[PDB]
């Protein structure tokens, strides 16, 4: 037979499943909706582990349960009453013999120990991967430390002592590769001469490599806490989503810098060299699977000031037109080809974050927080699972590091890039458009000529890497 | 076969803009959505007896990628410019959105509609007369919509398609 | 993109977690934090085909020994890990092998035998003894170091190939 359970009166997590407290989707079950009690029961279920569910729950639960209340509920889950001796045990004890205690031993081995271990696994994952709850609420941390530090008995002892140490390390808080990174490449600007660094004087290969390291680090720093609840769109976005916003602002600044480099090069021949160089940087971005970088370039080329420069585009070599066209086609039909390419490449990569943001926002806006069934309100967990599928995809691409060497001066150059200066956005983008009109006026105005501005060679070194001994 | 219209939703973030397209494309009668689903943004409709296909681009959530607006807008034939009736700043943003659309499309006469969206029960701060006056100054229709009851949603999109057809 | 469910099993402390985190993050974990159950995902191109690895990292401590059927039911292939400086962990391999066969009711489950910590000089299990066992199971034997990365990709990706050809 199945094990008997404690009375639901003394232990709330023994109430029978019903459609008034849990609904499953149509080989472990998938939960569509349930009460918070039923969600926590299945989070720590005695029959099976569900590590995906643990991640999903810990990522999304704050939309239906406060952190303090979650801790109270899992402590309640942990404190399971043991059954009384059975009739056979009673008769043994009455004769002065030791009881077999078969039902008690089975309940310990097959209910209490698995549930308690799975409660501890929730605590371990909570502290390791969602520690911001404790950073933002010191009393919550004290309660967790007290609970873990007072678990008695030898079956849990190894994990209790480990979790205590993990918490202490998290309070006060290295990569190895299959091969060596390639040699850093230099062009007109030489090492240490940061004052000459510019779009055409740095090596286009190394521009793409150093921007990829920067953009990968920015991508890898975004935590799910900055995304759940759509908090990057709300009034406190600067407080709640600072790494995401830093990442987006880098992308915006690089796109605007590309546009500024183009339209401030008034000589046609020089401007063709500038646009060609940016397309070469895009080629290396593609080779590195830096899709954020790819779209940084594509966005600049599609901008109002740049897209209209027909005299410039006319002189771009055919092979480079084809590179730009292939990159542009990634975004067509709601990013159809981008999504397929992302799912086919071999990481490391840098995804474009914007699609994830739109899908999280629309999932949260387009599904209800609760489902009403038989007069009860059940938490709509399917909605949270969908959000956590997206945050899980984000995290999967955050794991793999690039085997590229940092160049500290080139890194600082791109970190400090500020194309807008002290100008506001409208003032600056109007300036860019008026520059575009100056250098290639609307028909039928004649095309003027402009003097050269660059005193160094415009010929590109190309984007195939070199390798001395 | 049937005409396809490429429509683009633009407007301030954080004030319920996404409910407009979600409510349109939704299973009207089941409050549910998976935006990752291939063609969660395509809908076949009949407008004035003529069947057509709507392809709607709504990049809600990407508002901070401000240098991508030109790229996204370039894809569209008609535009829904959306503000929230309880957020005056989103209403004041409309002028610059319209100017940016005109620049990207290189036209002074781009099919577009002004949409005032009621995204919650917080007090209205933009009166309908203010928005009607703005729309009239631009020569475009004004439609008000509810983010919760689906009221006005069909009118907003169908009115824009009529602006395209009569361009 | 095909999805593969890999499970890493073996005695406590042999390096199951260090192996998995080295594969996932290219980072060696010095701490010994006993696992209850962890899961990881990795998109990777193997023999020209992109796939998605789901990796279940399991508990080796004996206190968790009654909770294994549930993860063995779901797994499609198993890394059976011992440490080459721990003879008891090698003797524990056959218990994992037999339990997997029982749960999955199959003599033909994709598996790879992994001898970890091969960066350490002080070996107590000889390669030949482990290779003999692997041959008796019909599976390959791969020595690994979660610390240096030696053999790590080979172990996991060999298991993928055996699931693919199953
Ligand atoms: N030198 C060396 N140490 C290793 C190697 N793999 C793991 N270790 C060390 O061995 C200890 C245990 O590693 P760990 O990955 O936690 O082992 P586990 O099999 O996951 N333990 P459990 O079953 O309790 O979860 C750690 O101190 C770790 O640094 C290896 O290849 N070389
Ligand atoms: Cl200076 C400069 C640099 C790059 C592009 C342009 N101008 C441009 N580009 C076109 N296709 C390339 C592409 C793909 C994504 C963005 O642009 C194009 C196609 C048809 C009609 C007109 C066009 N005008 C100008
Ligand atoms: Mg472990
Ligand atoms: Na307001």
């Amino acid at each position: 037979g199945q094990m008997r359970l404690p009375s639901a009166d003394v232990y709330r997590f023994a109430e029978p499943d019903s459609e008034e407290n849990i609904i499953f989707e149509e080989g472990i079950p998938i939960i569509k909706a349930g009460t918070v009690i039923k969600l926590i029961e299945r989070l720590t279920y005695h029959m099976y582990a569900d590590p995906n569910f643990v991640r999903t729950f810990l990522t999304t639960y704050r939309s239906f349960c406060k952190p303090q209340e979650l801790l109270s509920l899992i402590i309640e889950r942990f404190e399971i009453p043991e059954p009384e001796p059975t009739e056979a045990d009673r008769i043994a004890i009455e004769n002065g013999d030791q009881p077999l205690s078969a039902e008690l031993k089975r309940f310990r081995k097959e209910y209490i120990q698995p549930v308690q271990l799975r409660v501890l696994n929730v605590c371990r994952h909570w502290v390791e991967h969602h520690f911001y709850d404790f950073e933002r609420d010191a009393y919550l941390l004290q309660r967790m430390e007290e609970f873990i530090g007072t678990v008695r008995g030898k079956a849990m002892k190894k994990w209790v002592e480990s979790i205590t140490k993990i918490i202490q390390r998290k309070k006060i808080a290295n990569i190895t590769f299959q091969s060596s990174p390639p040699t850093v490449e230099w062009h007109i600007s030489r090492p240490g001469h940061i004052e000459t660094f510019d779009l055409l004087t740095l090596h286009p290969i190394e521009i793409a490599r150093q921007l990829t390291l920067l953009e990968s680090d920015l991508y890898r720093a975004v935590q799910p806490s900055e995304l759940v609840g759509s908090v990057w769109t709300k009034e406190d976005k600067e407080i709640n989503s600072p790494n995401l916003l830093k990442m987006i602002r880098h992308t915006t600044n690089l796109t605007l810098w590309f546009e500024k480099c183009i339209v401030e090069t008034e000589n046609l021949e020089e401007r063709v060299a500038v646009v060609s160089r940016i397309i070469e940087i895009l080629q290396v971005f593609q080779e590195l699977n830096n899709f954020n970088g790819v779209l940084e370039v594509v966005s600049a080329m599609n901008s109002s000031p740049v897209y209209r420069l027909d005299h410039t585009f006319e002189q771009i070599p055919s092979r480079q037109k084809k590179i730009l066209e292939e990159a542009h086609e990634l975004s067509e039909d709601h990013y159809k080809k981008y999504l397929a390419k992302l799912r086919s490449i071999n990481p490391p990569c840098v995804p474009f974050f914007g699609i994830y943001l739109t899908n999280i926002l629309k999932t949260e806006e387009g599904n209800p927080e609760v489902l009403k069934r038989h007069g009860k309100e059940l938490i709509n967990f399917s909605k949270r699972r969908k959000v956590a599928e997206i945050t899980g995809e984000i995290q999967q691409y955050q794991n793999q590091p690039y085997c590229l060497r940092v160049e500290s001066d080139i890194k600082r150059f791109f970190e400090n890039l500020n194309p807008m200066g002290n100008s506001m956005e409208k003032e600056f983008t109007d300036y860019l458009f008026n520059k575009s009109l100056e250098i290639e006026p609307r028909n039928p105005k004649p095309l003027p000529r402009f003097p050269k501005k660059y005193s160094y060679p415009l010929k590109s070194p190309g984007v195939r890497p070199s390798n001395p001994r | 076969g049937m005409t396809e219209y490429k429509l683009v939703v633009v407007g301030a973030g954080g004030v319920g803009k996404s409910a407009l397209t979600i409510q349109l494309i939704q299973n009207h009668f089941v409050d549910e959505y998976d935006p990752t689903i291939e063609d969660s943004y395509r809908k076949q409709v009949v407008i004035d007896g003529e069947t057509c296909l709507l392809d709607i681009l709504d990049t809600a959530g990407q508002e901070e990628y401000s240098a991508m607006r030109d790229q996204y807008m370039r894809t569209g034939e008609g535009f829904l410019c959306v503000f929230a009736i309880n957020n005056t700043k989103s209403f004041e943003d409309i002028h610059q959105y319209r100017e940016q659309i005109k620049r990207v499309k290189d036209s002074d006469d781009v099919p577009m509609v002004l949409v005032g969206n009621k995204c919650d029960l917080a007090a209205r701060t933009v009166e309908s007369r203010q928005a009607q006056d703005l729309a009239r100054s631009y020569g475009i229709p004004y439609i008000e919509t509810s983010a919760k009851t689906r009221q006005g949603v069909e009118d907003a999109f169908y009115t824009l398609v009529r602006e395209i057809r009569q361009h």
